[PDB]
């Protein structure tokens, strides 16, 4: 009975930004669901096309775990068919998706006096991003006719905007950690189950 | 059109119970996700009992558990939120959600504390629990 | 010269509430629009259909003014083509309207600890209200097709709503003081003009 | 209608900086453009606003003088430009397209709560700190 490393992937010290969201690939394990949702830690719970009692007998091929760190606003964005920034050009979630995405407060966690400008978002891409899919290219983006040839100019600006993540700051703008969870069974085999 | 009114409300003696009825036409109470939430003065409002699934699940947060309990009534088409045991630190404004429908959506699990992720939102009443009156 | 009452509907004591909004009618009198447009106090100052600096020159028959206090959220919605529930069922801006709309915070003035829910919005109606019409009528709103009968019930609403207007409520839900300017040269003779 | 802000950053006490505003999908000069300053858990407040089309700007008498406001046509972008900054200019900056003086009637517009301008813009954090 080896149980799957749920713990490790939501308590983390460091979370990745958002427009480089870090992927984790869970399988060969007894993954235990009831510790999820008992917790009353998660300001946000939200499963699509799976119900969390019905998880521990379900068998899954494989599960992958999404983590990143957003302001409260946008934890609204990142659902199936919505539309937001962070959606349009950062994480992308399918129509059709199977899995359950959870957030809570991180506030205290990832707030300082001077502010937390780690994290970064995408504000600007060419083109809506696809479903699961990452975007880490640092160009500078160009949308005056004028090329921006790399360097930083009117009408050519920089991708990633910085998170103010003050302590002070409200709800809204606080910054919230957010575990998205990928439930797949393409593959013939299932292997993580349940307890 | 979704309109949501509010029923209930008012001066309450600490550790009094009252009963909170949100009124819901133009849409089917059952398949949307109800979130009941509480707006103190000068902050966010946040959610205190949410209808989690279809089924009739229902998740409370720590602070308010026990003492408030939610229920739907389909054929009054009015979800009513119970509470018990009241203090001075509920007084505030309570809100009713309608939130996403459970049928549109993939949705079978829907909880959030965030006023944002819920789609409509109805007029605010006024709960005070005050032991001087 | 006398000078226009300005002063006492922009400095008055008591305000209506958004149901019952009051009207002023200002004529015969020598206008002073420098005040207005000079003052700082006011939070948002919007003119439709005018120029604040032209209006001293313009002269206008008569000039309406109607006060009341509404939420800071609610200021929005009080614009010609702006749709909103007070707008809808507490009063009504024409699409065609020539004057300036002046909003400004009360919230020292109208909130106390205890809140002030002297303040009333109509939330149900049975249509949307005409420009700048009033309906004062307090009658038991029917949702529900069983009748209310004069009595409240389930699916019965009393339409006046209060407002809470605490202290430490938010910019948006804090008191908003608005006076609403309507200038009308329909009639043939002016009288207002300006100052000279 | 996208908006995209430039400058901010550290800066010293009586120090001036410029903060630009870009312009995209809209004509500058129709709209009626203000902006506004955003306290850490506070709402944001309006500062200086293009009250007509002709160009008259208000400014608030906190920021009145110090803070100066410019719109430029050919690069459609709006120019804020402050000076004598404080400790207590610290805040995030927001540009508000607002409403076309040419769609409606509105010949004059100001307003100093968020609500009423119809489009926003990412915010832009400027810091102004003695220590540093
Ligand atoms: C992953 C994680 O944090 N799990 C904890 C668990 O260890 C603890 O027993 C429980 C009660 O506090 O809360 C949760
Ligand atoms: C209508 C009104 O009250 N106007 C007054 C004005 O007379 C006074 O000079 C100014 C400074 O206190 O404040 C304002």
């Amino acid at each position: 009975t080896n149980l799957c490393p749920f713990g490790e992937v939501f308590n983390a010290t460091r979370f990745a930004s958002v427009y480089a969201w870090n992927r984790k690939r869970i399988s060969n394990c007894v993954a235990d669901y009831s510790v999820l949702y008992n917790s009353a830690s998660f300001s946000t719970f939200k499963c699509y096309g799976v119900s969390p009692t019905k998880l521990n007998d379900l068998c899954f091929t494989n599960v992958y775990a999404d983590s990143f760190v957003i302001r409260g606003d946008e934890v609204r964005q990142i659902a199936p068919g919505q539309t937001g920034k962070i959606a349009d050009y950062n994480y992308k979630l399918p129509d059709d998706f199977t899995g359950c995405v959870i957030a809570w407060n991180s506030n205290n966690l990832d707030s300082k006096v001077g502010g937390n400008y780690n994290y970064l978002y995408r504000l600007f891409r060419k083109s809506n991003l696809k479903p699961f899919e990452r975007d880490i290219s640092t160009e500078i983006y160009q949308a005056g006719s004028t090329p921006c040839n790399g360097v930083e100019g009117f009408n050519c600006y920089f991708p990633l905007q910085s998170y103010g993540f003050q302590p002070t700051n409200g709800v809204g703008y606080q910054p919230y950690r957010v575990v998205v969870l990928s439930f797949e069974l393409l593959h013939a085999p299932a292997t993580v189950c349940g307890p | 059109q979704v309109q949501l009114v509010e029923s209930g409300g008012g001066l309450v003696q600490p550790g009094g119970s009252l009963r909170l009825s949100c009124a819901a036409s133009g849409f089917t109470l059952d398949d949307y996700a109800i979130g009941w939430f509480r707006q103190a003065p000068g902050k966010e409002r946040e959610g205190v009992s949410f209808i989690t699934s279809s089924d009739g699940s229902t998740y409370y947060v720590d602070s308010v558990k026990g003492r408030f309990t939610i229920s739907r009534d389909n054929a009054k088409n009015t979800v009513y939120l119970q509470m018990n045991s009241l203090t001075p630190e509920d007084t505030a404004i309570y809100y009713c959600a309608v939130g996403p429908s459970f049928s549109y959506t993939g949705s079978t699990y829907y909880r959030s504390e965030l006023p944002w992720d819920y789609d409509y939102w109805g007029q605010g009443t006024q709960v005070t629990v005050s032991s001087g009156g």
